[PDB]
């Protein structure tokens, strides 16, 4: 199965320059007819950046064409995506993707997980974890991911054995200018003695993973 | 460039009615018989899935209740009937030259049934208070429709400006929303009162819900 796997994103500074992978697995890169890159933006839906063909051939948006260049790396398995200058409006969810050899080419089937590209001059900062602890019929806890800088910041439970019943809200943007948000989950009250419960927080800008286990104060 | 746009921008249909989603290029994009328009389905957290590209053509897997239409100019998504797990943004995307450009999507919500939310209030945790400040937390546990309004209460004191809403998109397994409420304190500010409570006001609830807590109970 073709799997596109995303790194590079992250803190940039304005002025600054970003270098994002897509690293292809189960899937030869110099079979597709082209790789792409297309970023997504709140209020402005999904653009098109860049493209290379299986020959080499590259093409650009001119909204970012001049500061921008896609590469290819076939002993790797990976092409790239290089972009300069960046500004405040380059801040979006960085997709790559793969195009046909089919019906016009130019349509996406196969897409990576997207990675965040935050282009700010303030500073990275991790997370702190606090229990949501239950009251004591269907139980509520949860953990609470509070003052952590840029986004985002992903939540599992009992390393993804627990799903059901999950809501990890998203994240709102505090006047100290740090993000937070928390985790909830609905389980039975006759479980909260033998059910360990523990919340897994990954905020990657600042290297800060915690799992924090809830339990009745 | 070639420029699409969607109508309407969201829809709240009941499940499973028939849904129309249309798109209006700028120019045309038909080639040699062939209409170059492709649709997208787009959920919370994940990559846009193509459904439907060369305008009619259904992607492999999707399933059969999705169909699209039209040629040159204008376009249309058809979901037969909308079930639980269609809850997207919806993009089309014309192929027919570069730039590749994405309309500004269309949100599609499930209209179910009137649903109370679930209320839980949540004290800070010892562990936070030692860092001298305090979070307290409402939640709002699968309710429809997504209006809900919570107002804090500090020894009966209305609270204005301490407190912050997050939403959770819909939940495709019942087509509910979550909201949690998060009322942010000093710690020498948390000390210095007792009773704090979470009044919840709902259509789906007659009178107004409240849980509160006693500090230190």
């Amino acid at each position: 199965e073709v799997q596109l796997v995303e790194s590079g994103g992250g803190l940039v500074q304005p002025g600054g320059s970003l270098r994002l992978s897509c690293a292809v697995s189960g899937y030869s890169i110099t079979s597709g007819y082209s790789w792409n890159w297309i970023r997504q933006a709140p209020g402005k839906g999904l653009e098109w950046v860049a493209s290379i063909t299986y020959d080499g051939s590259t093409n650009y948006n001119p909204s970012v064409k001049g500061r921008i260049t896609i590469s290819r790396d076939d002993s790797k398995n990976t092409f790239y995506l290089q972009m300069n200058s960046l500004r405040a409006e380059d801040t979006a969810v960085y997709y790559c993707a793969r195009g046909s050899h089919y019906f016009g080419h130019w349509h996406f089937a196969v897409w990576g997980q997207g990675t965040l590209v935050t282009v700010s001059s303030a500073s990275t900062k991790g997370p702190s974890v606090f229990p949501l602890a239950p009251s004591s019929g269907t139980a509520a806890l949860g953990c609470l991911v509070k003052d952590y800088f840029p986004e985002p910041v992903t939540v599992s439970w009992n390393s993804g054995a627990l799903t059901s019943g999950v809501h990890t809200f998203p994240a709102v943007l505090q006047s100290s200018g740090l993000y937070s948000l928390s985790s909830v989950v609905t389980v039975p009250s006759s479980s909260l003695g033998t059910q360990t419960y523990i919340c897994n927080v990954n905020h990657k800008p600042s290297n800060t993973k915690v799992d924090k286990k809830v339990e009745p104060k | 460039d070639i420029q699409l746009t969607q109508s309407p921008s969201s829809l709240s249909a009941s499940v499973g009615d028939r849904v129309t989603i249309t798109c209006r290029a700028s120019q045309s994009v038909d080639y040699d018989g062939d209409s170059y328009m492709n649709w997208y389905q787009q959920k919370p957290g994940k990559a846009p899935k193509l459904l439907i590209y060369a305008a009619s053509y259904l992607e492999s897997g999707v399933p059969s209740r999705f169909s699209g239409s039209g040629s040159g100019t204008d376009f249309t998504l058809t979901i037969s009937s909308l079930q639980p797990e269609d809850f997207a943004t919806y993009y089309c995307q014309q192929s027919h030259e570069d730039p590749y450009t994405f309309g500004q999507g269309t949100k599609v919500e499930i209209k179910r049934t009137v649903a109370a939310p679930s209320v839980f209030i949540f004290p800070p945790s010892d562990e936070q208070l030692k860092s001298g400040t305090a979070s307290v937390v409402c939640l709002l546990n699968n309710f429809y429709p997504r209006e809900a309004k919570v107002q804090w209460k500090v020894d009966n004191a209305l609270q204005s400006g301490n407190s912050q809403e997050s939403v959770t998109e819909q939940d495709s397994k019942d087509s509910t929303y979550s909201l949690s409420s998060t009322l942010t304190l000093s710690k020498a500010d948390y000390e210095k009162h007792k009773v704090y409570a979470c009044e919840v006001t709902h259509q789906g609830l007659s009178s107004p819900v409240t849980k509160s807590f006693n500090r230190g109970e």
